């Protein structure tokens, strides 16, 4: 690896519309929920040859 | 019989090193390179009843090869199983129970011998001492079957005690070949069949004590400038023993090879005993059976009453025409004796009547 | 990125692809003693006499 970056697109929201949306997501009841799509626990069990 | 032991899952570790080496204890599987196995071990077993394919296997250290009924085939211009030694080896070589085959089937017996076919052998020992070829089967070789070369040694170190016993040679153009200075070894009870030359003798002082040569054109060849001389060539030659052998049907009957041989210098007419060398003496000749087998005594060392060729206790038995006839040079009539013999009525070319006891055979002259 | 010598992104070959797989080039050999010559000579020019 000779070079590496990280690209983020910033949405150009109006500063008054942003300040209404920021203060709604600083609220403790507006926590962002996420969940893994697989939802599983890997458990690899060996089978001997034969 | 069902293995219901419980198991815990693997913990995403780097696994420890598992190896499965030492799978042959000393054996040699088919399709495996033999040069890396002959280097490591001293005794190499083979898979019983296998089917191998070897070509130009270089052997430097003396090993033993128990064949266990293996079958080694080949294809190409190289020899099988090249054995190159040094002077300093205390161990010995024993090649045993292997059926060496060739790159042929019902071999081309009408093709003349040339430089192309000279490397078609199966065992070529360069200067390894104390080899042993025991219970083998050599079929369909366009060149020699074995060839025991020897380089220039000094100090009366005649040792090199080789054995070639209990072998079966079919269809080979040349049977046991030997280079110069390959002295004092034995080669007995080898049952020849359908060979052109059973012994391309260059080195002397051998001992042949029971070999059977049925349907073979020549048995004992010794000229000047043969094939298969090697380094350290035709020197101190043709001193061996030849006792109790069998060379039936060399000229009449079931013989299939032609008479011409095409030496590197000239062409010659083969016989059952062909001998032409002014510097070499004659081997001992006892107990041999000849049915329809020619003999050509051309030249030996009779110069200062130094050698006399004596046939003793042998069968001659050639009736029809000149089949099985004994041919001598007219300058060698006083030195070829036949004392003790049985014959049907065989043509003797240039042999006096008083020199043969008892009185058998027809005496003619071939000027 | 280096892919190493185990990389071949195609099947067959790219050099003499029409040739029979057993066909040799016009070449000289060294086997045993006789340097064998095997060749194919398209052009024919002249030399009615001794060439």
């Amino acid at each position: 690896y000779t070079q590496i970056n990280l690209y983020v697109s910033f949405f150009p929201m109006n500063y008054d519309t942003q300040s209404e949306l920021e203060l709604m997501l600083r609220n403790a009841t507006n926590d962002q929920n996420f969940s893994d799509y697989l939802g599983a626990v890997n458990n690899l069990y060996q089978i001997p040859a034969g | 019989v069902e293995e219901l032991y419980v198991i815990n899952p693997i913990n995403q570790w780097p696994a420890p090193g598992s190896f499965s080496s030492q799978k042959p204890p000393g054996t040699l599987l088919p399709g495996e390179d033999p040069e890396a196995v002959f280097k490591q071990y001293h005794v190499v077993y083979l898979v019983p009843g296998a089917q191998y394919h070897w070509k130009n296997i270089l052997i430097e250290k003396p090993v033993w090869i128990y064949g266990n009924g293996a079958t080694v085939r080949t294809s190409g211009t190289g020899p099988i199983l090249r054995i190159v030694g040094n002077r300093t080896e205390k161990r010995d070589v024993r090649i045993q129970d292997i059926s060496f085959f060739g790159e042929d089937c019902t071999p081309n017996r009408m093709e003349p011998m040339s430089e192309k076919l000279v490397y078609q052998m199966a065992i070529w020992v360069t200067d390894m001492k104390r080899v042993t070829i025991k219970g083998c089967n050599f079929t369909n070789f366009a060149g020699a079957a074995v060839f025991f070369e020897e380089t220039a040694y000094n100090g009366f170190f005649w040792s090199m005690q080789h054995l070639i016993t209990e072998c079966r040679f079919t269809g080979c153009r040349i049977g046991i070949a030997n280079g110069g200075r390959s002295e004092y070894s034995t080669a007995s009870f080898n049952n020849f069949f359908d060979c052109q030359i059973c012994f391309n003798v260059v080195g002397g002082n051998w001992n042949r004590c029971g070999n059977i040569a049925a349907n073979c054109r020549c048995v004992y060849l010794h000229t000047t400038n043969m094939w298969y001389e090697g380094a350290g060539g035709n020197f101190n030659a043709a001193h061996g023993s030849f006792t109790g052998n069998t060379m039936n049907h060399c000229d009449y009957g079931g013989n299939l090879w032609p008479t011409a041989f095409q030496l590197p210098d000239r062409e010659i007419q083969l016989a059952g005993f062909y001998f032409d060398n002014a510097r070499a003496r004659c081997p001992t000749w006892t107990g041999n059976t000849q049915y329809y087998g020619d003999m050509k005594i051309l030249n030996f060392n009779q110069a200062n009453d130094a050698a006399i060729f004596v046939i003793d206790g042998c069968a001659l038995y050639g009736q029809p025409g000149d089949t099985g006839s004994i041919e001598t040079t007219a300058a060698l009539t006083d030195k070829v004796f036949i004392q003790g013999c049985q014959g049907n009525k065989v043509t003797l070319f240039n042999i006096k009547a008083a020199n043969v006891v008892p009185a058998i055979g027809t005496i003619k002259q071939k000027p | 990125l280096d892919r190493g010598p185990s990389f071949k992104p195609y099947g067959g070959t790219a050099y003499n692809p029409l040739a029979p797989k057993s066909a040799p080039i016009n070449s000289a050999f060294t086997v045993g003693n006789d340097t064998h010559f095997v060749a194919q000579l398209p052009q024919t020019y002249a030399a009615g006499g001794t060439g």
